[PDB]
């Protein structure tokens, strides 16, 4: 069970 | 009763500092010994956007209590945390801060805190848990909204106002400010991207979601515009008092941490108020990457157990997603939820369909037909096109939670389907890469299958399976099927 995670996202695009 | 700038931080941190040559962040998963040489009043940048500095609020904002509930905070942080919201705030507007202690190992941690200005310190007899705790504190506060902060946050410039503004307007919004991000390992503050706000994937885990290009370019429109979320990032937000008690509080018999933000998101939004986050308005959190404290009973039951209280509420037939995402759950108990239905039923609240139409409709939800639907997840690597089209070759990628390349199911014809394309058994010979095609209903090639406890992807009608040695050398491959680490294989649902 992780906390909250730091706001990222992939760095590619679909 | 002592005004904080006179409040004495260092004699009130000292004893409790990091021990010479011990470790910084074995009690808070956070460097503490960074923390502990800030100043309690230490100044950060001022993330907003410049047209936020163009504003002006009438001085008859509604006041509100803040409530920040604690277990084994560090001094320094707790501290730092009312520390920002009493220097940051118009004092007109902070009725009360009521700090929550929740059964910390040292009842001093809070106690001595309660002799600032402002400061109301209650403690729990016992570990209650974050969603009772809140509630202690909602109970006992006298203003008319409600604000929760964690104890490890910094409130920036102009914060409360844009928040307050939003909700003296129209009590049924429920408000957050951007998450800054405050460094675990160097207490740093900076801030994240904007084009980010909170979301979840089918095991009900909250996680950063990444705006469309149509709502990106809607926010470059007004960047200080109040952006509608579907999951408030939990758990700084503010909400007027009555709002909050009308709608059912917390379910109080959610356990420590996990599922309330989900819970009340749902319940929200379904029962007719709504979710913002307000650009303007900006608080740093310290994030971490690991839980600091125990869950009494398993941090994996008391997850799943409050996890399962708000689907089974809120989430109609679409908990079934839930559970091919997390088929333990179904083993977990998770007690009595009558008053939590006929809170429901009393509200008129609609159905979790119309939340997921209107409110969250880039979650993507499996067709009725589809076997399996996901990610196809091995290690912590997914299935992914890299981008590929017809006649590519598909790879293995860190998984990210983002959906595109990374998107697939397995359908009723038991292909594995990106879009429009699937993949493909071009050459049946062991070692053979696999390739993106179109989809054609009785191809051969296409058909793919389960097996050994949905662990593995074997090509239908033969003895290979789907195997990544060859990642290096090309993409993904056919290969005889056998006891590999390199042909393990699982889809995200199973349906
Ligand atoms: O049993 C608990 C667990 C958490 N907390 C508090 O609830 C807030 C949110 O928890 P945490 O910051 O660990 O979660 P994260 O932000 O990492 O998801 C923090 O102020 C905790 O100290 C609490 O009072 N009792
Ligand atoms: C971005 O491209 C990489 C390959 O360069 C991966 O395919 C990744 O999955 C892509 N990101 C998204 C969100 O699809
Ligand atoms: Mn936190």
């Amino acid at each position: 069970t992780t906390p909250s995670p730091v706001p990222t996202t992939s760095t590619t695009s679909a | 009763k002592v005004r904080w700038p006179d409040f004495n931080q260092e004699a009130y941190v000292g004893g409790t500092m990091v021990r010479s040559g011990q470790d910084p962040y074995a009690r808070n998963k956070f460097n503490q010994v960074e923390s502990d040489k800030l100043r309690m009043d230490r100044a950060i940048p001022d993330t907003r956007h410049d047209q936020c500095q163009r504003k002006q609020w009438r001085v008859d904002l509604p006041a509100t209590s803040v409530v920040i509930t604690f277990h084994n905070e560090a001094r320094s942080a707790l501290l730092r945390t009312v520390v920002s919201v009493l220097k940051k705030s118009p004092p007109h507007l902070i009725k009360e801060i009521i700090l929550v202690d929740d059964y910390s190992n040292d009842p001093e941690d809070g106690a001595l805190l309660g002799k600032i200005e402002k400061v109301r310190v209650l403690r729990n007899d016992r570990r209650e848990g974050l969603m009772r705790s809140r509630v202690r504190g909602a109970d006992a506060a006298q203003a008319k909204v409600l604000t929760f902060l964690d104890s490890h946050c910094e409130c920036n410039e102009h914060w409360l106002e844009p928040l307050l503004e939003r909700v003296a307007e129209d009590r049924t919004r429920v408000v957050s400010p951007i998450i800054d991000v405050i460094n675990m390992d160097n207490f740093q503050y900076v801030g994240a991207s904007a084009d980010l706000k909170g979301g979840f994937d089918w095991n009900l885990v909250f996680k950063w979601d990444y705006m469309t290009p149509e709502q990106r370019r809607s926010r470059q429109g007004n960047p200080v515009a109040p952006i509608k979320t579907p999951m408030i990032a939990g758990g700084l937000f503010v909400m007027d008092k009555f709002y909050f008690e009308e709608l059912g509080k917390y379910d109080m018999m959610m356990d420590v941490w996990g599922g309330e933000n989900l819970e009340i998101s749902f319940r929200v939004w379904q029962c007719g108020g709504s979710l913002e986050i307000i650009p303007c308005s900006r608080v740093g959190h310290v994030f971490r990457k690991q839980h600091p404290y125990t869950f009494p009973g398993g941090s994996g039951t008391v997850f799943a157990r409050n996890t399962r209280r708000a689907a089974e509420v809120w989430m109609d037939e679409y908990k079934n997603f839930y559970y091919a995402a997390v088929p333990s759950a179904r083993n977990v108990p998770y007690g009595n939820i009558q008053s939590r239905l006929e809170l429901r039923k009393k509200l008129s609240c609609k159905p979790f369909k119309w939340y997921l139409e209107n409110v969250y409709p880039e979650l993507r939800v499996p067709d009725h037909q589809d076997i399996a639907f996901g990610a196809l997840q091995q290690g912590t690597n997914c299935l992914d096109t890299l981008g590929h089209f017809a006649d590519g070759v598909v790879g293995v990628y860190e998984c990210h939670n983002a959906g595109g390349n990374q998107e697939w199911a397995l359908t009723k014809e038991k292909s594995v389907k990106h879009m429009d394309l699937c993949l493909t058994v071009v050459d049946r010979a062991p070692g053979s890469l696999i390739k993106l095609q179109g989809c054609r209903e009785d191809d051969s090639r296409q058909k793919w299958e389960q097996i050994e406890g949905n662990s593995k992807l074997r090509h239908v009608g033969s003895n290979l399976c789907l195997d990544s040695r060859t990642a290096k050398s090309g993409g993904l491959s056919v290969e005889v099927c056998g006891p590999a680490l390199s042909q393990q294989w699982k889809f995200t649902l199973n349906l």
